[PDB]
């Protein structure tokens, strides 16, 4: 029965990890949109002027 | 930023292969 423990263990482990490098990923969306909406808010200068 | 993809897919090959890949000992044979 010993293993057992480190069998439950390592899946929540792994999973833990798993959303390490998720929230890692998830900046590009942040990055992205922030130079979207400058660059858009920009572009109404060729309209105004 | 999608180097993250990288991160997360090497270190899901890593964790298997040496979670599956020639496993040993008495650390899980102890009882046998």
């Amino acid at each position: 029965v010993s293993e057992s423990y480190r069998r439950r263990r390592q899946e929540w482990e792994l999973q833990y990890k798993q959303a390490e490098w998720e929230v890692n990923s998830v900046e590009q969306q942040i990055n992205l949109q922030n130079m979207q909406i400058k660059a858009a808010n920009k572009r109404l200068e060729q309209v105004e002027a | 930023a999608l180097q993250v993809s990288k991160q997360s897919a090497q270190d899901r090959y890593d964790h298997f292969k040496e979670l599956y890949d020639e496993n040993i000992s008495s650390t899980e044979q102890k009882v046998i």
